[PDB]
RNA sequence: CCGAGCCUGGUGAUAGCUGGUUGUCCAAGAUAGAAUCUUAGUUCAACUUUAAAUUUGCCCACAGAACCCAAAUCCCCUUGUAAAUUUAACUGUUAGUCCAAAGAGGAACAGCUCUUUGGACACUAGGAAAAAACCUUGUAGAGAGAGUAAAAAAUUUAACACCCAUAGUAGGCCUAAAAGCAGCCACCAAUUAAGAAAGCGUUCAAGCUCAACACAAAAAUCCCAAACAUAUA
RNA sequence: UCCUUAAAUAGGGAUGGCUCCACGAGGGUUCAGCUG
RNA sequence: ACCUCGGAGCAGAACCCAACCUCCGAGCAGUACAUGCUAAGACUUCACCAGUCAAAGCGAACCUUUGAUCCAAUAACUUGACCAACGGAACAAGUUACCCUAGGGAAAUCCUAUUCUAGAGUCCAUAUCAACAAUAGGGUUUACGACCUCGUUGGAUCAGGACAUCCCGAUGGUGCAGCCGCUAUUAAAGGUUCGUUUGUUCAACGAUUAAAGUCCUACGUGAUCUGAGUUCAGACCGGAGUAAUCCAGGUCGGUUUCUAUCUACUUUAAUUCCUCCCUGUACGAAAGGACAAGAGAAAUAAGG
């Protein structure tokens, strides 16, 4: 740009905009979603035993076989986000699960229980340990499950 | 370019905003400017060098009064960015003969009778 | 035809006549069929190689069956060779279609920068933003003085050092240069 | 050599813009 | 001292060219068109000075000034003002410089060549570093008083979501095979969560990500006031 | 294009057209020698 | 080519003006033969000269492009050529380097490096290079007949400086296993050859070198020297011209001189290269082939 005579510089600068300045700082200031609600809501009634686990440190082929033997009972596997299940537990009155699912956690819905079998399964693998579950509205710890199972 | 500058009659329309800021009343307006000149002629065109010195404003500084009428004003807007206006003020009226010698301009405007 | 045709390098029957650089532009200053485009923030001349190359960086990204890509300005025919007159404000090349903004930004801010003057990639959305803020600016300065008053009014005899036509621009537009930030 | 515009240079101009301003009233009436 | 000797005379040749042009003090005093064997000159005009006569002069509010198809200008009641015109006499300056603005010199942004409006310089002073042309400011003297005018450059920019993605089937056409990466056609479908894939790499596969779950710059003698972040506007 | 030097914008050779005997403080080139 | 005049661009709104410049046409043609005579008042090409319009009146009928004076001719009214360089010498061209005097003066369109990646790059962009454009930095040109043409320099001596580094130093990467090459960052303490042809400014060639850097310094530097060459004054050849003469267009020849007044100044820890050792060691499949460190030789520079 070429250089403007200096009144005219003066008057940009004197005509240079001015923003308004606000007295105190505002800072400083004071369908998948229903489609899970929906089906998490089926499924608490469908289901009559409940358990969870952490089946994260799994490989996707050891996931896979270890989907293969729980399709082989009637028991279904389920994965599904914290930040939904959390009202959910308030919203089906479940006030001890709050402390029970937190981080990764997958659910073993069912009506027969192969827990028997799955625990014969878990031994192989010695790690990837039973979470406490609630069936029909009664929670079970581990020591409750193993008793049950038995 | 560079020609005599036709002002929009809009500057010359004040609000109430400007009533209120500068304490002139729009209705009894006042009759006589108090006009000085507060800037050189120097580098102006020579329209406004001769309107400074129609006004007899060739002193800078120097108090000069003059009719607040239509022709006036209109070389006082020609010259307006060289000279400060005031309107005069005179508190106890216009002095009368006895006084006409015991006047003085004070530097709020006002033309006291008493010195 | 959902590609930017290509232009003739000069026309075939030259024209007599009809600054075309200085000043906002007043005509494609508006949207027509498309949504995205590229906007001049200033003034320039447009040469043959530099419409070779729009059309060039804008169909070698392009989907022909999800963008179209048209021109607003027409061939270089101003004689100097042949060049287009572009004003600040005006649109270069419009583009619309089932696409979102961030889609075109890189290649469409990449190619502004590549012209002569000053350009910017500007969608529907964001040239009605930049219309309202600078709405907004020019009726919420505290600024008492703007260029416009002072020059209007003759205030201090500015107008011994300014131009005519700066009464008309209100100090934004400066020759073939334009300053947004001037209110 | 480029010139610059310091806060002083502003504030003379502001206040000479002021006066003017005072003068538009003046002549308004 | 010969592209034409020397001396004397005509002769104080002529020179639109160069140089010079000597007491004191005051005052008025500025760029300008035409013609010209003319552009290194001159004459007329304009300006300028003196004297004189007389009465209006400048500024300008409306009103008014074209069709073809912008800024402004002209004109003059008022008004602010005091000059203007005419008469007599007359020199000198006048083919300038820079700045701001609008245009032309081919539908040539800058540089130049011109035209126009205005300013300044050739005239004082203060300031911008020094400073013809920018800003402030002029009318003249003395003062060991005072209020001010313009007048001080600014700035210091790049981290970043995390996590990993089973499988109807390498979806088919041709393509040696090209499967998601050679191309076009639909672009569905399982769990819960899902692109017949937005980007790397394979003749093709294989290997990798995205998405999905999940949680700016420079140079040549030697840098260039010193320095200073927070004491009342 | 050849010779000349390692290197060679240098040198020499493949009425007119010609012929250089001799001569030259003329203008180029060269061997050898000589040398601040 | 133009020089005067007129019309248009060319000036948007009184006039004036963009001269220079662009285009067009006129030195008139047609008409009438009151298309006469007179005369208030005005305009005006910024002077003058000149050039315009015109009421009223008289008299007949019932307009749309230039040129002065003098001088000639005509009884006169009037007319004429040249003045077109068109404010016009009545009548006079080329040339001077043999010269003399008086003076004056001295944006587009090219290149370099980054940026976008176009793309080359064995495939592969980003190892390397690189297009159009942008950014910067440097240089050239212009508004005018788009006709042609053409408008002080080295060397020697001594060097000062920049770094945009040619070599020597230190690093990053590499589409380099070591050797290397390529690329980039940093580095200006030091160094950066001799010859043949050419006046060469250069250029090419020869032989070397660690390298034979790019520049600025008024050729850096000519009151230190010297050489061209414009170009002196002589003479040829070639071209132009009737000739005089002209033409960097080729050649042979060709004297500027300074006693220094002032400033300034006149005595401020070395680099390379080679050889050897380490090293045939590291590395490498081999081939090939190192760093770092040390020793010795030379040479150069400085000081003696
Ligand atoms: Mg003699
Ligand atoms: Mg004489
Ligand atoms: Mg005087
Ligand atoms: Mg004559
Ligand atoms: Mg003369
Ligand atoms: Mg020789
Ligand atoms: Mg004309
Ligand atoms: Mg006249
Ligand atoms: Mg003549
Ligand atoms: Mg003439
Ligand atoms: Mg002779
Ligand atoms: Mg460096
Ligand atoms: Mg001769
Ligand atoms: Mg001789």
């Amino acid at each position: 740009r070429r250089v403007m005579h200096f009144q005219r510089q003066k008057l940009m600068a004197v005509t240079e905009y001015i923003p308004p300045k606000p007295a105190i700082h505002p800072s400083c200031l004071p369908g998948l979603i229903r489609l899970l609600r929906r089906e998490i809501a089926a499924v608490f009634q469908d289901n009559r035993m409940i358990a969870v686990c952490q089946n994260v440190a799994l490989s996707a082929e050891d996931k896979l076989l270890m989907r293969h033997q729980l399709r082989k009972h009637k028991i279904l596997m389920k994965v599904f986000p914290n930040q939904v299940l959390k009202p959910f537990l308030e919203d089906s009155k479940y006030q001890n699960l709050l402390p029970l699912f937190v981080g990764h956690n997958m659910l073993l819905v069912s009506e027969e229980p192969k827990v028997k079998e799955m625990v014969r399964i878990l031994r192989t693998v010695p790690f990837l340990p039973l979470l406490g579950g609630c069936i029909d509205d009664t929670i079970l710890s581990r020591q409750g499950f193993i008793n049950y199972s038995k | 370019k560079f020609t005599r500058s036709r002002i929009p009659e809009k500057v010359f329309q004040a609000s109430p905003e400007d009533h209120e800021k500068y304490g002139g009343d729009p209705q009894n307006p006042h009759k006589l400017h108090i006009v000085t000149r507060i800037k050189s002629t120097r580098r102006r065109p020579y329209w406004e060098k001769d309107i400074i010195k129609m006004l007899g404003l060739e002193k800078a500084h120097t108090p000069q009064v003059h009719k607040n009428i239509p022709s006036v004003n209109a070389k006082l807007k020609v010259v307006k960015h060289l000279i400060r206006i005031k309107p005069l003020k005179l508190p106890q009226g216009l002095p009368a003969e006895e006084n006409m010698s015991n006047t003085c301009l004070k530097s709020t405007g006002e033309l006291v009778v008493q010195w | 035809k959902p590609k930017l045709r290509f232009i003739e390098r000069a026309p075939l029957v030259p024209k007599v006549r009809r600054s075309d650089i200085r000043g906002p532009s007043t005509e494609a200053t508006e949207f027509t069929e498309g949504n995205f485009a590229i906007l001049a923030l200033g003034g320039g001349y447009l040469h043959w190689g530099h419409f070779e190359m729009m059309r060039l960086t804008i169909n070698r990204s392009m989907d022909p069956k999800n963008m179209f890509a048209i021109w607003r300005v027409p061939a270089p025919f101003k004689p100097i060779h042949y060049v287009t007159p572009v004003k600040a404000g005006r649109l270069v090349v419009e583009m619309g279609g089932r696409c979102e903004f961030e889609e075109v930004q890189g290649f469409l801010d990449q190619v502004a920068h590549k012209l002569p003057f000053a350009a910017k990639a500007v969608s529907r959305g964001t040239l009605e933003k930049m219309r309202k803020d600078q709405e907004e600016r020019e009726r919420n300065n505290q600024n008492p003085w703007t260029f416009e008053r002072i020059a209007t009014a003759n205030m201090l005899g500015i107008r011994k050092v300014l131009s005519p036509y700066d009464l008309t621009h209100k100090g934004k537009y400066w020759g073939k240069f334009y300053m947004p930030k001037r209110v | 050599r480029p010139r610059f515009v310091s806060l002083r240079a502003k504030q003379n101009m502001i206040r000479r813009l002021e006066i003017e301003a005072e003068n538009h009233y003046w002549l308004s009436m």
